């Protein structure tokens, strides 16, 4: 059957690389500092790391949210 | 040792302890279960073996050096479809670290006595 509107195509989720890399620093001596914070949950305790977008924080797997 | 590794490794995965990935060896070292890790050299890494390094010198993990990524696929072993030979498509991987439950072998003590002396 035809259609008026067109098609509403989906969503290409556009990948990155190295994407591990953007969440520490580089320094040529053995010491690690984290550049974002971590999600202080249960589930996710001190291994998964939380979003940083332009305004809050946001963690999906418990659905934690830190506005600013 | 290499032969040690990879039977450690080939019991690691048998037993699902071992994680492969860089975002997979930041989680193993973040939740402070890695025992020993790996990591490929002469690539066009300018900052990515300096941030694996550092990782795994943060705090009481072994560090292995190899060469190729490739190489290292196989060495986990993948790939292993056609069994009758030579596997059809090798895939490669930079960062493996072994975290192992069943580390009743020899060849876990050759190489734990080696890191450690
Ligand atoms: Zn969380």
């Amino acid at each position: 059957k035809s259609y008026t509107t067109p098609k509403k195509n989906k969503h290409k989720r556009k990948k990155v690389k190295l994407a591990v890399l953007k969440y520490y620093k580089v320094d040529e001596n053995g010491k690690i500092s984290r550049l974002r914070r971590e999600c202080p949950s249960d589930e996710c305790g001190a291994g998964v790391f939380m979003a940083s977008h332009f305004d809050r924080h946001y963690c999906g797997k418990c659905c934690l949210t830190y506005c600013f | 040792v290499n032969t040690a590794l990879q039977e450690v490794l080939k019991t690691a995965l048998i037993h699902d302890g071992l994680a492969r990935g860089i975002r997979e060896a930041a989680k193993a070292l973040d939740k402070r279960q890695a025992h020993l890790c790996v990591l490929a050299s002469n690539c066009d890494e300018p900052m990515y073996v300096k941030l694996v390094e550092a990782l795994c010198a943060e705090h009481q993990i072994n560090l292995i050096k190899v060469d190729d990524n490739k190489k290292l696929g196989e060495w986990v072993g993948l790939c292993k479809i056609d069994r009758e030979g030579k596997p059809r498509k090798v895939v490669g991987c930079s960062c493996v670290v072994v975290k192992d439950y069943g580390k009743e072998s020899q060849a876990k003590d050759v190489i734990e006595e080696y890191f450690k002396c």
